[PDB]
């Protein structure tokens, strides 16, 4: 029912609709659209930042200390043009609960990943470069479904040993 | 829970993967479609997580758990490679697979943690024993020399 | 109608056939009822309390610091703003100085 | 899920398993189907591959031994395929996939073999933490050493 | 629907609209001005003195002796011509109290 | 399935076989822990007693 509907930057407004049976999908984020009452579907992706607080318990490093490290990562959807592609076809319209909780189980797995993979004195000395790896070694998997990584870190270090 | 290695020793390991219908491939879409079709979301997610589940416990044979903490990179491209085919073959294709957590109750792991632990107490302790023999022998030498002038004074 | 604003919030709306993004902050706007949406953005200067606890130095020893910090929204860049925007719209004031507090 | 079942060797084992199986789209094996099952219910087909290939994987699994399920055991998949593509597929059923969900032992065979090397990284933390305290003691030592000296010599001077 | 206002020397009157759409602030203390229903925005900055008691508790110096120290400095805002652009962008319509507490911390 | 106890006693015997090598991997790891822990031992008194 509802006609020529337009949305702010904050969210991108996505539309999918075979006019002659063509597969014609358009993804605007604060743009200008046109939706008749059944051509296509009117939702809208909010691309606001996700908070996380990745907090690994019991995880070890390479010489094998146990240390239970809580982290912190800025995550929000890409506006690029192939990959919201992907980001429209993959997600939605699961609600920013399933955003964060997805986002925060796949980091916490990489990030306990990687911090197994360099030593506990790396960590304590040089963790700005510990930091630029989880940025290396994550943006080629955390990308896939349309989630950047604007910033990562942890967030605090304790030990029972 | 409760897997055994290729050494044997058993380790409670969970894992976390991320996966999702690949409808872009019109051939998968078309293979998925004849038995998808009618299954909930709960079902769709749990026979897909046994088939998973079977994967991972198949390949906890291949890895050692030495392994598995050090060398992640290539057991996880490895698993997602085996799980990925044999999954794409039933239709559904692994966005990404993770391992969530490494337990052991056998106490195997905690030793060759507290390893380090003591090669790091044996600094700390000569640092203390430095700074207390320092502190010591000018405190004993001043201490010395008052004396000496006090009783020159008396 | 148009719609005037100070300099401490943006005014950035989306109305028919404005596909470019329209950074307005202290200025006016032609809004027509039933076709725009109109959103709004607090540029004003919040104070962060910085406080970390137990962390360790380049020595190892743990002493509690405290910080402070005056983080503003630079709407003068047009970029900048541009791409605040995607983000920071309907967010509260609390929830951006604890992202922020937390980065 | 077999209970009390027996490798080549002879050790007992409960293993559990899990297989993918759906009803195939082929030309002649789909006359098989339509002239075989229906119209009996979801739950008939699902208890007759279960007991059926309940007797395939205890066969296969005593067809091989204890060693090979511990170590190489897609293969073993891989071999539970090329035995039961030729008669659960018969009446119409592939098999998508299969392999074992866990496996319990009463007479503890994988607890035994993991004692192989749960001790060998116990011996390296054990040799490692002995040199750790010899290094500590040592040098100690010789610091309360010096420091007793320095301390009566000056008690030498007091005295005099 | 109020017209043409003007504010006293205490106080510097904030006026920003876009006759054409284009960019046009006024920023004038103690002046005249006009604003019509909805061409601009009337607003005025305080540009009162501030009172400021800055006390640290248990801070050191470079020898380290641990002293309790407390300050008083004198604060207003200032009436240049480029810096009340970012005076007038920066922090009104937040009230006196959020003055005085940012500055406080601050120094 | 066997009453008598038949079979039982076939698995059995590779179970001893197994735990046979169980045991030679801890007796293995024990020596060798204990060999070294007991002359670093040794070091550490004799530098004691010299400090002495």
């Amino acid at each position: 029912m509802g006609n020529c509907h337009t949305v702010g930057p904050n969210e991108a407004l996505v539309v999918s609709g075979g006019c002659c049976g063509s597969d014609y999908k358009q993804y605007v984020f604060g743009g200008w659209a046109w939706a008749w009452w059944c051509i296509s579907d009117t939702q809208r992706i909010s691309l606001e930042i996700m908070t996380l607080q990745p907090r690994c318990e019991d995880v070890e490093t390479a010489e094998g200390v146990a240390l239970t490290v809580t982290g912190v990562a800025q995550v929000k959807i890409m506006t690029e043009k192939e990959l919201l592609a992907v980001a429209c076809e993959q997600f939605l319209g699961k609600n920013v609960q399933d955003i964060k909780n997805v986002v925060l189980q796949t980091l916490e797995g990489h990030l306990r990943s990687i911090l197994g993979t360099l030593t506990v004195e790396q960590i304590y000395q040089d963790r700005d470069q510990f930091a630029k790896l989880v940025r290396e070694v994550a943006a080629p998997d955390v990308g896939r479904m349309g989630i950047e990584i604007l910033s990562f870190t942890i967030k605090d270090v304790y030990d029972k040993v | 829970e409760k897997v055994y290695t290729r050494h044997g020793v058993p380790i409670s390991v969970t894992g976390i993967a991320q996966v999702k219908i690949q409808g872009q491939n019109k051939e998968m879409l078309a293979a998925a479609c004849q038995m998808f079709l009618g299954k909930t979301e709960a079902e769709i997610a749990h026979i897909a997580l046994e088939t998973l589940e079977g994967h991972q416990r198949a390949i906890m044979a291949h890895m050692t758990v030495e392994e598995i903490y050090k060398d992640r990179q290539k057991f996880s491209e490895q698993v997602f490679k085996v799980a990925s085919s044999d999954l794409v073959n039933m239709g559904i294709s692994v966005v990404s697979y993770t391992l969530k957590d490494i337990h052991d109750d056998q106490d195997y792991l905690h030793s060759l943690g507290k390893a380090r632990t003591a090669q790091v107490q044996k600094d700390a302790r000569i640092g203390e024993a430095e700074a207390k023999r320092d502190a010591g022998i000018r405190e004993a030498k001043a201490k010395q020399e008052k004396v000496s002038a006090q009783y020159l004074s008396e | 109608m148009f719609f005037t604003c100070g300099p401490n919030e943006a005014m950035v709306v989306s109305g028919f056939c404005r596909s470019p993004p329209v950074m307005v902050a202290g200025g006016r706007v032609f809004v027509l009822p039933c076709i725009q949406q109109i959103q709004r953005i607090s540029l004003n200067t919040l104070t962060l309390n910085v406080k970390s606890e137990k962390v360790y130095t380049r020595h190892g020893v743990p002493i509690s610091v405290t910080g402070i910090a005056q983080v503003k929204i630079q709407g003068q860049n047009k970029e900048m703003l541009a791409a605040a925007c995607q983000m920071f719209l309907g967010k509260t004031e609390a929830e951006i100085a604890h992202i922020a507090l937390e980065t | 899920r077999c209970e009390d079942v027996e490798t080549a060797e002879g050790v007992a084992l409960t293993v559990t398993g899990v297989a993918q199986v759906k009803i195939m789209t082929e030309k002649e094996l789909l006359a098989v189907a339509c002239e075989q099952f229906l119209g009996k219910n979801v739950q008939d087909i699902k208890n007759v591959v279960l007991q059926t290939l309940e007797g395939h994987l205890r066969s296969i699994l005593g067809t091989l031994t204890v060693e090979q399920i511990y170590q190489d055991r897609d293969q073993f998949a891989k071999l539970v395929r090329e035995v039961a593509a030729p008669d659960v597929g018969r009446m119409g059923i592939e098999i998508l996939s299969f392999t074992i969900k866990d496996v319990y032992d009463k007479v503890d065979y994988l607890s035994s073999l993991g004692k192989t090397q749960t001790a060998v990284v116990q011996r390296d933390a054990d040799i490692g933490v002995a040199e750790a305290e010899r290094d500590a003691g040592i040098r100690e030592a010789e610091c309360k050493k010096e420091m007793l000296d320095v301390k009566f010599m000056a008690d030498t001077k007091i005295a005099d």
